[PDB]
C-alpha cells in the first residue's frame, strides 16, 4: 500500500511479515548451532524471540512499526538479514573463546 | 621462538624471490622511463641507480623488514609506471646539484666542526 | 560549582557502562578494556586480532548498529614495545550513540585492513600508512596519499623532525626543482613551558 | 586503451588544488583517481609544538571558508577536557556567528557551483552579502575570515555596541536575495537537466561510505547533529532538518537552499533572546583577566603572565568532540598528556570521506556531470588535506 | 615456410653470443660448463640480468623458479632445449 520509504535505494517490501518471519526463523536456526552458554547466543535469541513475538501478534504494518521502535519496516527487514549475516558469521569465528595474549604490562598506561 | 608473525614471507628465501621479482620489474620498466620522462641520461645509468638502490639494504637479515622494503619498492615503481612521478622526482635520485663532500679527516677539520 | 564547571550527565554513564560490559561479556576472546570516560566517552581496548570481528559486530548487531566510520587514526608512543595504537571512532544512528575501539600495532606488525567492513576505512587506512608507516593488510590499494611523490619517511611519527631533512628549490642550471638538505636560515626555538610543580593531583603515579 | 587525463590542480574546475587523474572513453569517465597532499601543511604535527591557545588559529585555515564553526568545534573539545562550561553570552553569541558561518559556506557553494555548470550571474550577486558578512566579522574580530574570536574560555571580546542592529538589518532583507538566486536556478530546465538524477547515491552507500550532512540528508536519511547531540544552546532554537528524496544532486542542491532559510530563522531567533552577562568563563587560570584587573591586582598579573607564556594545563584524557559544520559532521580527536601542549590532535573533515567517495559516484557519467559531481560534495581542500 | 628446425648447436652458440655481449664477462675465460657464481664471480643480480637477457634473446619468459637454478651456460641450453622439445 505505502510508497517511497524515503531511503534511497530501499524498495517498497509486499507481505513484510512472511519476509520477517523467515528471517527471524533463519536467526534461530543459526544461533542453535553456538553453544549454549555463550553469551551472543542467548543475548541475540531473546531479542530475536521477542520481535518475532511481536511480529507474530500484529497484522497492522504501521502499528507494527510503531511496536518494534525499529524505523520503517524494510529497515527492520534489513537489520534482520544483516543479524543472520553476522551470526554465520560469528559462528565461525567462535569469539566465546576465553582472551588470546594479555597486553604488554603497560601498554594502556595514559599518560605514558 | 620470540613469536613473531609475518607479512608475506616465511624465511629470506621467499623475501630473496620477491626481492628478484622487484629487480626484474624495475630494469624492465628502466628504459620505458627514460624514453617517456625525456631523462638526458642513459639507459645504463638508469639501471646502475637501480643496482645501486638494491645494494644500499643488501645488509638486513631480517624477512620482515626486507617485506616491508619490497612493498615500499613497489609502490615507488607504481607512481614511476603510472608517470605520478614527474622528472624532477626521477632526477632526485642522481643529486645533481648536491656538492660533492670529501669523507677524509683532514677535509672536514678544514671545513668545519662536524665529524 | 554551578556556574564555572561542566555539568555531569549520570544516566547516559550508566547506559554506556551497561553497554561495555554487554560488549566485554559477547567478545571475551578478544575484549582486554573497557573504560567509560567521566565526560561520558566508551572505548573498549582489544587485542588486534579482533579487528575485523568486533568491528563487525558492533557495525551489523541489531542492539549496536554502529554503521557509520566517523574517523580512524593512530597514536605514537614510543615508551612502548608497540610502538602505534590505532583508533575507530564509531556512530549509531539508530541509538544515537558513539564508541571508541582500541588496539596496537609494532613497526613490523601488519593490521587486517577494515575496508570490507566500512568502505570509508579505504582512505583512512592509507593516511595511517603514509604518516605512521603502519602497514594494512589485504588492502585493495595501499600507497601514499599525503605528502609528496618519493617522499622518505613518516612524518608524524615523534622522531621525525618537524622541519624534515629535505627541502625544495628551483635549480637554473639543470632548470627544474630539485630537493636538498634542509638549511634554515633562523632556527625553530625550543620552548620548555612545563611548570615544576604538579597541576592534577587526581592523575599522580606512583613512586614506583 | 583509455584516455588518462590531468583535471587539475591548474583548473578552474578543481576547487583549488586537486589532481583529478580520469581514465576516459571518449567523454564517458571510466575511473577517477583524485590525488591529493598538494595543500597538506602537516598541521597536526605544528599543532603538537604549540599551547591549546597557540594551536586555535589552525582551525580558522582548516576549513577556510567555515572558519568560527572550527573554532568552536577545537573550543568544545578543549572545554570537555578542561570540565568548564562557557557562559549563556557567550554560547548565544557561538550559536548566531555559526549560523552567520553557515550562511557563508552555503553561498559559497551553491555560487561556485552554479559557476562550474555555467551560471556565473548569482556568484555575483550574492558576494556582496559575503562582504557584509565578513564586515560583521571584522566588527566583532578585526578580521574579516581569520577571525581567531570563538576560544575555550568562550568568545576573546564583547559585541561592539551597534552590532545587532546592523545583524537585524542585512538579516531582514538576505531572504529576497536567495528568492533571486531561487528564481534564477530552481526551476529552470538547464540547470535541472545539468543537476536531476546527476550523482545518486543510496542510503546504506552514504552511510557505509562515511558520509555526512547533506550528503545523508540527500538520500532521505533523518540526521542532523544540531537536533540529535546538541552542544550549545542549540537545543533552545527552533528550526526544521530539510531532507531530499532522490539522493541527486538537484535534491542536494535545493536542501542547501532550505538551510540557508533555516539558518536566517535561527539567526532571528539569536538575535531575539541574547542574554546579558560576561563573554569568558569567569575562572582566571582558563581565561585571562581582563586589562584593566591585571594592571591593578596581582593574581591577575600573574595568571595573565602564565596563562600568556605557559598556557593553562589540560588533565590528560581523550576525546572525540564533533559538530555539525556547514560541509558535514567536523570532529576533533584531541588527546592530553597533563600538561599545556596537546599530545595528539586528529582532525576529521567531512570532505575526506566525501571526496574518497567521488569515484563511486561518478559511475556511468560524463567529464561535465563529473564536475558537476565535484561541485555537490562541497569540498574545501585546506580541510581535506590538514 | 617458417623458421628452420632449431637443433642444440644454434642454442649454444646464441647464448654463448648473448653471454659475450655482457659487459661483466670477459670473452675468453667463457666456456659452456663455467660457473656464474665461481668462476665468473658474478652475484644474484647478475645471474637475474642474465636470465632477462635469454628471455629477451630466445623470446620466452623463465619464471624466478626454473631460472634461479640455473648457474651455467650448459644448464640453460638444456633448458632451452627442454622447453622448446629440440632434441637435435
Ligand atoms: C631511475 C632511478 C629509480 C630508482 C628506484 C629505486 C628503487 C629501490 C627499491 C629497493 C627495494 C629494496 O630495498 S629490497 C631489499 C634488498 N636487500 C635484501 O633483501 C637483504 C638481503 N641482501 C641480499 O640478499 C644481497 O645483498 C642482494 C644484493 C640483495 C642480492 O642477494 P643474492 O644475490 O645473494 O640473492
Ligand atoms: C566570472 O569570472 C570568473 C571566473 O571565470 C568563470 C572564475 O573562474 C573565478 C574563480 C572562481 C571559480 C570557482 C574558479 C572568478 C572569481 C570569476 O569572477
Amino acid at each position: 500500500l505505502k510508497k517511497t520509504t524515503g531511503l534511497v535505494g530501499l524498495a517498497v517490501c509486499e507481505t513484510p511479515h512472511e519476509r520477517l518471519k523467515i528471517l527471524y526463523t533463519k536467526i534461530l536456526d543459526v544461533l542453535g548451532q553456538i553453544p549454549k552458554n555463550a553469551a551472543y547466543r542467548k543475548y541475540t535469541e531473546q531479542i530475536t524471540n521477542e520481535k518475532l513475538g511481536m511480529v507474530k501478534a500484529e497484522p497492522d504494518v504501521k502499528k507494527l512499526e510503531e511496536q518494534l521502535q525499529g524505523g520503517q519496516i524494510e529497515e527492520v527487514i534489513l537489520q534482520a538479514e544483516n543479524e543472520l549475516s553476522l551470526a554465520r558469521k560469528m559462528l565461525r569465528w567462535k569469539p566465546w573463546e576465553p582472551l588470546v595474549e594479555e597486553p604488554p604490562a603497560n601498554q594502556w598506561k595514559w599518560p605514558i | 621462538g620470540t613469536s613473531v608473525k609475518p607479512i608475506f614471507s616465511r624465511d629470506m628465501n621467499e623475501a630473496k624471490r620477491r626481492v628478484r621479482e622487484l629487480y626484474r620489474a624495475w630494469y624492465r620498466e628502466v628504459p620505458n622511463t627514460v624514453h617517456l620522462f625525456q631523462l638526458d641520461i642513459s639507459v645504463k645509468q638508469g639501471r646502475d641507480k637501480v643496482r645501486e638502490m638494491f645494494m644500499k639494504n643488501a645488509h638486513v637479515t631480517d624477512p620482515r623488514v626486507v617485506d616491508l622494503l619490497v612493498i615500499k619498492g613497489k609502490m615507488e615503481l607504481e607512481e614511476t609506471i603510472n608517470v605520478w612521478k614527474q622528472r624532477t622526482h626521477i632526477m632526485r635520485f642522481f643529486h645533481e646539484t648536491e656538492a660533492p663532500r670529501p669523507t677524509d679527516f683532514l677535509s672536514k677539520f678544514y671545513v668545519g666542526h662536524d665529524p | 560549582t554551578r556556574p564555572t564547571i561542566r555539568p555531569r550527565n549520570d544516566v547516559v554513564h550508566k547506559q554506556l557502562s551497561a553497554f561495555g560490559q554487554y560488549v566485554a561479556e559477547i567478545l571475551p576472546k578478544y575484549v582486554q578494556q573497557v573504560q567509560v570516560s567521566c565526560f561520558n566517552e566508551l572505548e573498549i581496548f582489544i587485542h588486534p586480532d579482533g579487528v575485523i570481528p568486533v568491528l563487525t559486530f558492533l557495525r551489523d548487531h541489531t542492539n549496536a548498529q554502529f554503521k557509520s566510520l566517523a574517523d580512524l587514526t593512530a597514536v605514537d608512543v614510543p615508551t612502548r614495545q608497540n610502538r602505534f595504537e590505532i583508533v575507530y571512532n564509531l556512530l549509531s544512528l539508530r541509538f544515537n550513540s558513539r564508541i571508541r575501539v582500541k588496539t596496537y600495532t609494532d613497526e613490523l606488525t601488519p593490521i587486517e585492513s577494515s575496508v570490507t567492513v566500512y568502505k570509508a576505512a579505504n582512505w583512512y587506512e592509507r593516511e595511517i600508512w603514509d604518516m605512521f608507516g603502519v602497514f594494512f593488510a589485504n588492502h585493495p590499494d595501499l600507497r601514499r596519499i599525503l605528502t609528496d611523490y618519493g617522499f622518505e619517511g613518516h612524518p608524524f611519527r615523534k622522531d621525525f623532525p618537524l622541519s624534515g631533512y629535505v627541502e625544495l628549490r628551483y635549480d637554473d642550471e639543470v632548470k627544474r626543482v630539485v630537493a636538498e638538505p634542509v638549511e634554515l636560515a633562523q632556527e625553530f626555538r625550543k620552548f620548555d613551558l612545563n611548570s615544576p610543580w604538579e597541576a592534577f593531583p587526581a592523575y599522580r603515579q606512583p613512586p614506583e | 586503451s583509455n584516455l588518462t587525463l590531468n583535471f587539475g590542480p591548474q583548473h578552474p574546475a578543481a576547487h583549488g588544488v586537486l589532481r583529478l587523474v580520469m581514465e576516459l572513453s571518449g567523454e564517458m569517465v571510466r575511473k577517477c583517481d583524485p590525488h591529493i597532499g598538494l595543500l597538506h601543511r602537516g598541521t597536526e604535527k605544528l599543532i603538537e609544538y604549540k599551547t591549546y591557545l597557540q594551536a586555535l588559529p589552525y582551525f580558522d585555515r582548516l576549513d577556510y571558508v567555515s572558519m568560527m564553526c572550527n573554532e568552536q568545534a577545537y573550543s568544545l573539545a578543549v572545554e570537555k577536557l578542561l570540565n568548564i562550561q562557557p557562559p549563556p553570552r557567550a554560547q548565544w553569541i557561538r550559536v548566531l556567528f555559526g549560523e552567520i558561518t553557515r550562511l557563508l559556506n552555503h553561498i559559497m557553494a551553491v555560487t561556485t557551483h552554479a559557476l562550474d555548470i555555467g551560471a556565473m550571474t548569482p556568484f555575483f550577486w550574492m558576494f556582496e552579502e559575503r562582504e557584509k558578512m565578513f564586515e560583521f566579522y571584522e566588527r566583532v574580530s578585526g578580521a574579516r575570515m581569520h577571525a581567531a574570536y570563538i576560544r575555550p574560555g568562550g568568545v576573546h571580546q564583547d559585541l561592539p555596541l551597534g552590532l545587532l542592529d546592523d545583524i537585524y538589518e542585512f538579516s531582514k532583507n538576505f531572504s529576497f536575495r536567495i528568492d533571486e538566486l531561487e528564481e534564477m536556478l530552481t526551476n529552470n530546465r538547464i540547470w535541472r537537466n545539468r543537476t536531476v538524477d546527476i550523482g545518486v547515491v543510496t542510503a546504506e552507500d552514504a552511510l557505509n561510505y562515511g558520509f555526512s550532512g547533506v550528503m545523508l540528508r540527500g538520500s532521505g536519511i533523518q540526521w542532523d547533529l544540531r537536533k540529535t547531540q546538541p552542544y550549545d544552546v542549540y537545543d533552545q532554537v527552533e528550526f526544521d532538518v530539510p531532507i531530499g528524496s532522490r539522493g541527486d544532486c538537484y535534491d542536494r542542491y535545493l536542501c542547501r537552499v532550505e538551510e540557508m532559510r533555516q539558518s536566517l530563522r535561527i539567526i532571528s531567533q539569536c538575535l531575539n533572546k541574547m542574554p546579558p552577562g560576561e563573554i569568558k568563563v569567569d575562572d582566571a587560570k582558563v581565561s585571562p583577566p581582563k586589562r584593566a584587573e591585571m594592571k591593578t591586582s596581582m593574581e591577575s598579573l600573574i595568571h595573565h603572565f602564565k596563562l600568556y607564556t605557559e598556557g593553562y594545563q589540560v588533565p590528560p584524557g581523550a576525546t572525540y568532540t564533533a559538530i555539525e559544520a556547514p560541509k558535514g559532521e567536523f570532529g576533533v580527536y584531541l588527546v592530553s598528556d597533563g600538561s599545556s601542549r596537546p599530545y595528539r590532535c586528529k582532525i576529521k573533515a567531512p570532505g575526506f570521506a566525501h571526496l574518497a567517495g567521488l569515484d563511486k559516484m561518478s559511475k556511468g557519467h560524463m567529464l561535465a556531470d563529473v564536475v558537476a559531481i565535484i561541485g555537490t560534495q562541497d569540498i574545501v581542500f585546506g580541510e581535506v588535506d590538514r | 615456410s617458417d623458421a628452420p628446425p632449431l637443433t642444440l648447436e644454434a642454442i649454444k652458440d646464441r647464448v654463448l653470443y648473448v653471454l659475450k655481449l655482457y659487459d661483466k664477462i670477459d670473452p675468453e675465460k667463457l666456456s659452456v660448463n663455467s660457473h656464474f657464481m665461481k668462476d665468473l664471480g658474478l652475484d644474484s643480480l647478475d645471474q637475474v640480468e642474465i636470465i632477462m637477457a635469454m628471455e629477451d634473446e630466445f623470446g620466452f619468459e623463465i619464471p624466478d623458479i626454473d631460472a634461479e637454478k640455473l648457474m651455467c651456460p650448459q644448464e640453460i641450453v638444456d633448458y632451452i632445449a627442454d622447453k622448446k622439445d629440440v632434441y637435435e
